[PDB]
């Protein structure tokens, strides 16, 4: 939203279970919802390419 | 809070109780107490059971060893204090070759700690390599000009006895890293050059807090080493069973855990809805 | 080469007991694709099966 | 009254046709129990659809 987040805000993504917080929380900003899977560095080239 | 399945009530309230005295208790890694680990139950329950006991104990020791935090910020300032003080020593003393010394006062006159505890680590031991290079470049004992061979890290000048006891408080300090003790060294004045004085008792203050860091990071390692072993032999059995509970089970341990806010995480998800694929688990 | 040793520097010595152990600086790759074609050449295989 | 709770949560939350009820949908039952511990949120009726939608889809899978 406005200030660079620190990692406190990024949020763990809940694949596959029970979480209607984050649901609700859809149309928020800053509770960013990541997965847990980190892409890595020759996927990441692959991609950009 | 840490709660698990089947086991009795007088079991359960010792190891919670074995969990809180583990600070003053020596030898504070889990596997100097094999009967806690055994007190899991095996050849008692069932192997998803115990499994999922193991794992619970794990993630509660991961969690109490996290928060008890050796945040040793005191020793960084005495330390840093020290580093100026042998710097002072080293613009004022005098040497045979002075380009050698000042190049090695250059790397150790700006080592201020960079507020993250990975880099304290690799910065105290370039510091303490210059001062110890330093040292003997001042007693003009021989040093290790070897390409790559690099000085290693030692004591100079001392006493036998007063090595002993301090090799014995860092072997201490190893077995327990949470509220370790500082030392004076026992360090005479009337003998030995100040320089040196000053170098030892900088290079007692790195090694102690090199060990205690070090120490910290290898159960840590260790820790989530064996969690994430448990985990996958878990859900690689449980995976058998497909059903509505065991497959919310399933989801809820497929997380990685390589990061340890990650694995709080999944310990507060874990107990957050225990009730509700609790089934799954046959108990006796 | 010059090689290392315990807390010592010492020269060490091998024989290049294949052609294709030059450094491509001074044998190019191109060159052995041409000198392969001239045994092929010689050899009457010059267009291969 | 705890069957008070559990329908107002399945008729003016998830807004759940009366022939589909908790005696008939065993998921529904055991997911119950958890959504009357939220009191806040209850403004957001798609949030609990949506969430019940991937709980059921999660109850039949294959994988």
């Amino acid at each position: 939203d406005r200030q660079p987040l620190n990692p406190a805000n990024i949020e763990a993504r809940h694949h596959g279970v029970s979480d209607v917080p984050r649901l609700g929380a859809m149309d928020a900003d800053e509770p960013l919802f990541v997965d847990d899977y980190r892409a890595t560095d020759d996927e990441w080239t692959l991609q950009k390419v | 809070s840490l709660q698990f399945i089947g086991l009795q009530r007088r079991d359960v309230v010792a190891l919670v109780n074995f969990l809180r005295h583990l600070t003053q208790k020596p030898d504070v890694d889990l596997e100097a107490h094999p009967k806690i680990l055994k007190k899991c139950g095996e050849k008692r329950l069932h192997r998803r059971t115990v499994l999922f006991n193991e794992l619970m104990l794990w993630l509660g020791y991961y969690r109490e060893l996290r928060f008890h935090n050796p945040d040793l910020s005191s020793v960084l300032e005495e330390f840093e204090v020290r580093c100026v003080a042998v710097a002072r020593r080293g613009y004022t003393y005098p040497f045979g070759d002075r380009g050698k010394a000042r190049d090695h006062l250059a790397v150790l006159d700006r080592t201020e700690f960079d507020t993250d505890v990975r880099h304290d680590a690799e910065i105290v031991e370039r510091a303490l390599v210059s001062a110890v290079i330093l040292a003997k470049m001042s007693v003009r004992e021989t040093l290790v000009t070897a390409i790559g061979q690099t000085e290693p890290i030692a004591f100079v000048h001392l006493k036998d006895t007063e090595v002993q006891r301090i090799e014995e408080n860092l072997e201490g300090v190893r077995r327990n890293m949470f509220c370790v003790k500082p030392l004076d060294l026992n360090l005479d004045r009337h003998a030995n050059t100040a320089l040196v004085n000053a170098v030892n008792k900088l290079v007692y203050t790195g090694r102690l807090i090199m060990n205690v860091r070090r120490s910290w990071e290898e159960l840590e390692r260790k820790c989530l080493a064996r969690i994430q072993e448990r985990c996958k032999l878990l859900v690689k059995e449980l995976r058998m069973c497909l059903s509505f509970d065991s497959n919310y089970c399933r989801n809820i341990l497929k997380h990685a855990v390589e990061n340890g806010d990650s694995a709080d995480t999944l310990l507060e998800l874990l107990i957050e809805d225990f009730d509700i694929y609790v089934d799954s688990f046959p108990q006796s | 080469t010059h090689c290392q040793e315990n807390s010592e520097t010492v020269a060490l010595c091998t024989p290049r007991i294949v052609i294709g152990n030059l450094p491509d600086g001074l044998a190019p790759g191109p060159f052995h694709e041409l000198r392969t074609w001239e045994i092929m050449e010689h050899m009457r295989l010059r267009p291969p099966p | 009254k705890r069957d008070e709770k559990h329908r107002h949560v399945v008729n003016v939350v998830l807004e759940l046709p009366t022939e589909i009820s908790e005696a008939t949908h065993p998921v529904l039952a055991t997911m119950l129990s958890k959504y009357t511990r939220m009191s806040s949120l209850f403004n957001d009726k798609c949030a609990f659809k949506l969430d019940l939608l991937r709980m059921v889809a999660v109850s039949r899978t294959r994988r």
